[PDB]
Formats: structure tokens, C-alpha cells, sequence
């Protein structure tokens, strides 16, 4: 119960939830970036035949 | 000479060539292949967060 620990422990946790939230933004742009590229690639080789 | 009229025979043109007029649809959509090639170079670019922090 000393006055510095219960604010160190509160120090700890204030810093894993930056962590994950950075982690976890990560992971939806790059799938969100994955499902555009698929897109567009079906998007070309759908449009080409049409075409031709 | 007499009563009958004489005329020149007539030259021929040897040969004749075919080319017959065709319709024009004038599609848009061919000929836009530049577009296509635009659509495929999109180049999304994404930083990773918290790598640099
Ligand atoms: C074949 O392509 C040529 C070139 O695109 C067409 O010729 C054009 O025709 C238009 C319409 O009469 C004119 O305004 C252009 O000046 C022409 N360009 C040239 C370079 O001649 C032609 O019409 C096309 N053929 C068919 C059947 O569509």
C-alpha cells in the first residue's frame, strides 16, 4: 500500500493497452488493405475480357 | 455514209476494283486500355502504427 506502488501498478497497465490498440490497428489496415487489392485484381481480370 | 450513221467503238476499262462502303458503330469502350492499365497501378500505401512508438 505504499503511496509510489499503487501508482506504479497503474503505470503498468497504462502501457500494454497502447500496445494492443496500435497492434490491433495494424492488423484491420492491412487486412482492409489485402481486400482492396483482391478486389481490384478480380476487378482487371474481369474488365479485360469484356473488352477484348 | 448514205443514210446510216457510224459511231467509234467504245474503249473498255480492263479491270474494276470492290470496295464497299461499311457501317461505322463507333464504340467507346475498346481503345481505353489506359484506364485499365491506371486501375492496375493503384499503390496503396499503409505504415505500421506503433513500430516507430
Ligand atoms: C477504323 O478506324 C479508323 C481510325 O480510327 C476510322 O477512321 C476514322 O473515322 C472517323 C469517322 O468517319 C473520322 O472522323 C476519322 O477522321 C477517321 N480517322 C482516320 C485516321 O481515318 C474508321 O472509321 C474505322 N472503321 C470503321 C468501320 O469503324
Amino acid at each position: 500500500n505504499n503511496n509510489y506502488s499503487k501508482l506504479r501498478s497503474m503505470g503498468y497497465a497504462l502501457t500494454g493497452a497502447v500496445q494492443t490498440l496500435a497492434q490491433i490497428s495494424d492488423i484491420n489496415d492491412q487486412n482492409l488493405q489485402q481486400g482492396i487489392y483482391l478486389l481490384r485484381d478480380h476487378i482487371v481480370t474481369l474488365m479485360e475480357a469484356t473488352l477484348h | 455514209c448514205f443514210g446510216v450513221t457510224f459511231k467509234k467503238p467504245l474503249v473498255a476499262e480492263e479491270k474494276t476494283s470492290l470496295e464497299p462502303q461499311l457501317p461505322h458503330l463507333q464504340l467507346r469502350l475498346p481503345h481505353l486500355v489506359g484506364i485499365i492499365a491506371k486501375i492496375k497501378g493503384i499503390k496503396i500505401e499503409v505504415t505500421s502504427s506503433g513500430e516507430s512508438i
